[PDB]
């Protein structure tokens, strides 16, 4: 007698026993229909699918906010970021030197980062000139190292001496190289090893004119005592007789140190310099390292490759990305458009939403240009988590990001009044 | 037995719902445990949607049923009583909605009749009515508002007030609060070819480009984006369309993100890609 | 541990499987029960794909691997012993695929150096191998045999000897058997992002309007098609894209259904509406 | 005469500016060279607070 209604009204309504439902909530949760709640009311939550450790700690978001400088909005009080001096380097400390994010960030501060001398000389032809080289060192100094256990072990291997000194070299280690020739009864290689450093056309073509004519009947000759004088022609990929061959058992990393040390082909800008090797090799797929490189190479194109490769892959964690384009345009690094900055800062300021660190949200979402569009999330964020971002988080968080007496009052006096009631 | 509707107080602190029992159940959620708090009842029919409104008012919660009655329930101290209602229209009410809290404390409801009362508060016990006959062919199932969009002199401005509303002719209607004090149709929308279920209105997340998301019984989910450069062209685009129809749709805050409720028993979540195609982001349950 | 693929036999008695572990187990699966019966290990690498040659010929079942080399184990008498072998291409071989039977007994494989060999067999134990040189970029991974197709005389039909096969440079060639001996590459098609994954030649229900599928590491799966026979026209359309790489694609064979195997572990199917949209029939697992 | 090591040190150190001379060091740069002696001859007015390692090298750089 009551079960008709239940049957007329759910088919005069065009519902199947089939109906279920689902709605996100103020707080980012989803209220899902399970059987599991007193009330069938399944209040899963939304994963924070943003995984790194250091962000959950005080200290990190609390220190980091010393390297900013806050300041309002040209058209409401609502604070944004003057001057921020962030760097790659920063965040190091806080990781451990075994993860690629070690890496990835190591890797960053190094191309990114800018360098510095630590004496005031003026001679901006000089001051100029070494900057350019502190990078180029630091950089290549790095691979040696993430190459160091490939080609190391890889030289416990050989029955060749020659092929040996041909493997230090490959990892710029002159001194033992040379050794090695001497101690060998290879000597004329220690010389030519002693010019490789240099840039001397005599030798350069020496080596070269050399080359050609050992293409002439004259076999018997190591591949590896041609390889080397390769070393000395100056672009030993694009060659007469090419290393392009390498690419069969030596990290792509191992060929691009050679492009950096021997291959300076032509005397320009390194970032264009990287920009050659990409050309002549394929990259690892799925690559952080390998990516972050492209970015590094593509100068001014700098937005429109990031861009263009975020949109085929997931190896660039939201939190980098957003890193990035706020310690590129911080210090004139690059080239970043407003629109593609606050598009990924609303990326970032989202996930740490997730996560409830409200703390941290906020703060990001000071890195937001559209004054409307900051004013309008921070009104929100603080309007429905004052609680939470009172007494305790380290007891001042807002006053610290020069946010508005006003609306503090406002959507603390709202709350209180809440909770009156409630009582 | 089952529930239909149900959803979370601002500040998350209460979780209320309702069911097919005519019992409108107000649970608290403190630590993740549910706790009940009252059961009011008072519906000749099984309840549909229900919504909380906004805490500047108070501690206010408004359901509809199919008993063609809508209930408000305030509460001072406890004291859960319900300080209005409003029979206004013949049949069934499938959906409520209150406007963004500036608007004032307005509620909308889309009733089976194909009309949609909305309700407006005065100083006291005192509720004005603006009704909109005819609004849907066969009648109206979902109704969402419009996004509170601001527009020298000492005033608070005078917005757009606009309000979506799906219904049973396939036709996903907008509103606009017509600077005399009606509302009228700004615009229709055709693309589903048999009943809208629901009709979210993303809110904007201080971004202009404002969405709507739409599901109905032929299974499809559309997401109308617009580009209002001062003339309505809502360009629809397919999300997904699953053999079994949809049931509800709603935005998760801050990154636009659709839980999808429909199809088989099931709810899924998606976000928009930086390709423009919308992807399915996990399964839930 | 894992497997990677395993093939049901031709009038479905055996079930041959292959593994990373180089180990190609043949089961037999009477009434629903598995049941091993030999387990022809010869790979130096895990093994890929694997086919059962037509009973026309015997039993024959090919199996090729990491190992750069492809093996077919003929059976006499439950003399389960490799007739031939065939080492014909430098890199690993990602894929083998029989050629519909009235071709004769053709095997093709596609390693990943960018090859493709094409084992035809003859009288006794020979093998002739017509191959093909850089037939994509940078390997490739799936190869689909077009099904076969007939063209007033004592003449077995000469046929369009197509084939197709997606690969690592976004490529999906389709290809043809030359009337005078070598294949050639009839066509492209570029419409995945990376690398493709497989590539399933539609069988046709008779059906002119011959289809093809194809998934790759961007996450979407491609049912590219033909609107009539001789215009060289393939037309995609996109069946679904999800955030994670597909890994295989297969057709139900009366109704066209397509099983996608990728994404989540998850495999779902797929069934094309009397609209034309492609939809979720169901959820396996 | 070990550069190498020479430099993989003084980046460790967090005394990388040095890395970069040690690599002028094995050639010849009047820029460099300059640079250094200039340098040298400002360090012996009110400023004799620098490590006698890091003057030692520059002086490697002088000639």
């Amino acid at each position: 007698d009551e079960i008709d209604n239940a049957k007329l009204i759910m088919k005069e309504r065009r519902f199947t026993a089939s109906y279920t439902f689902a709605k996100f909530s103020t707080g980012s949760m989803l209220l899902t229909k399970d059987i599991v709640g007193k009330s069938g009311v399944s209040i899963k939550r939304l994963p924070t699918e943003l995984q790194r450790k250091f962000l959950f700690d005080d200290v990190y978001l609390d220190k980091e906010i010393e390297k900013v400088t806050i300041e309002a909005r040209k058209s409401n009080p609502y604070p944004q970021i003057s001057e921020s001096s962030l760097l790659f380097k920063d965040a190091l400390d806080y990781m451990e030197k075994t993860s690629s994010d070690y890496n990835l960030w190591k890797l960053s501060s190094i191309l990114f980062d800018p360098v510095s001398y630590p004496y005031k000389t003026d001679n901006d032809q000089v001051k100029m000139a070494l900057l350019k080289k502190e990078r180029h060192c630091r950089l290549t100094s790095w691979i040696v190292s993430q190459i160091g256990p490939e080609i190391e072990e890889k030289i416990r291997n050989s029955s060749n001496e020659i092929e040996q000194i041909f493997l230090y070299l490959l990892l710029n280690d002159v001194v033992r190289a040379s050794k090695l020739a001497i101690e060998s009864k290879n000597g004329h290689l220690s010389v030519l090893i002693s010019y490789l450093g240099s840039n001397d056309p005599r030798i350069r073509d020496l080596a070269e004119l050399q080359l050609q004519k050992w293409s002439t009947g004259g076999c018997s000759i190591d591949k590896n005592i041609s390889k080397i004088y390769k070393l000395l022609s100056g672009s030993p990929f694009e060659g007469l007789f090419s290393l392009k061959e390498l690419e069969s058992e030596f990290s792509w990393l191992c060929l691009l140190n050679l492009t950096l040390c021997y291959g300076q082909i032509d005397e320009y800008s390194l970032e264009s310099l990287v920009q050659s090797h990409l050309d002549k090799f394929s990259l690892p797929y799925d690559d952080p390292i390998g990516v972050i490189f492209q970015l590094y190479a593509a100068n001014e194109n700098t937005e429109k490759l990031y861009k263009e490769v975020r949109q085929r892959t997931n190896a660039l964690d939201v939190q980098f990305c957003w890193y990035l384009i706020q310690t590129l345009r911080f210090n004139g690094t690059r080239v970043f458009s407003k629109e593609t900055s606050d598009e990924a800062t609303f990326a970032f300021a989202a996930q740490l939403e997730f996560a409830q660190l409200h703390g941290h949200s906020l703060f990001v979402s000071c890195f937001l240009n559209d004054d409307k569009a900051a004013e309008d999330t921070i009104k929100r964020l603080v309007m429905r988590e004052i609680t939470l971002l009172r007494a305790s988080t380290n007891d001042h968080i807002l006053n610290r990001l020069k946010i508005p007496s006003q609306l503090i009052f406002n959507a603390q006096a709202l709350k209180d009044r809440y909770e009156g009631n409630y009582l | 037995d089952m529930i239909h509707d149900a959803q979370m107080d601002y500040y998350g602190t209460r979780l209320a719902t309702c069911s097919s029992d005519r019992s409108v159940k107000i649970f608290d959620v403190r630590n993740g445990g549910q706790i009940l708090i009252a059961d009011l009842r008072g519906h000749e029919g099984p309840v549909w949607q229900v919504a909380w409104a906004h805490p500047m008012y108070g501690n206010i919660l408004a359901s509809c049923s199919y008993d063609r009655k809508v209930i408000i329930w305030r509460e001072e101290n406890g004291t859960w009583e319900k300080s209005h209602e409003h029979a206004g229209h013949d049949s069934s009410v499938n959906s409520v909605c209150w406007a963004p809290h500036d608007y004032g404390l307005i509620l909308a409801c889309g009733s089976s009749d194909g009309a949609i009362s909305l309700l407006t508060y005065t100083g006291e016990g005192q509720w004005e009515v603006k009704k909109i006959n005819n609004a849907h062919t066969i009648g109206c199932n979902a109704v969402s508002w419009a996004p509170a969009v601001v527009p020298p002199s000492g005033q608070k401005p005078n917005y757009i007030k606009r309000f979506a509303s799906g219904g049973c002719d396939n036709l996903i209607k907008l509103w606009k609060e017509e600077e005399d004090g009606q509302w009228k149709e700004e615009q229709k929308l055709e693309a589903h070819s048999d009943w809208v279920r629901d009709v979210a209105w993303a809110p904007s997340i201080g971004l202009p480009t404002s969405t709507i998301a739409s599901c109905s019984q032929d299974g499809r989910v559309f997401i109308w984006t617009c580009d209002d450069a001062s003339s309505n062209t809502w360009s629809p685009k397919l999300l997904h369309k699953f053999n079994d129809v949809v049931w509800h749709v709603s935005w998760s805050i801050t990154a636009n993100i659709l839980a999808v409720s429909g199809g088989d028993n099931k709810v899924t979540l998606w976000k928009e890609s930086v390709d423009g195609q919308w992807v399915c982001i996990s399964d839930v349950n």
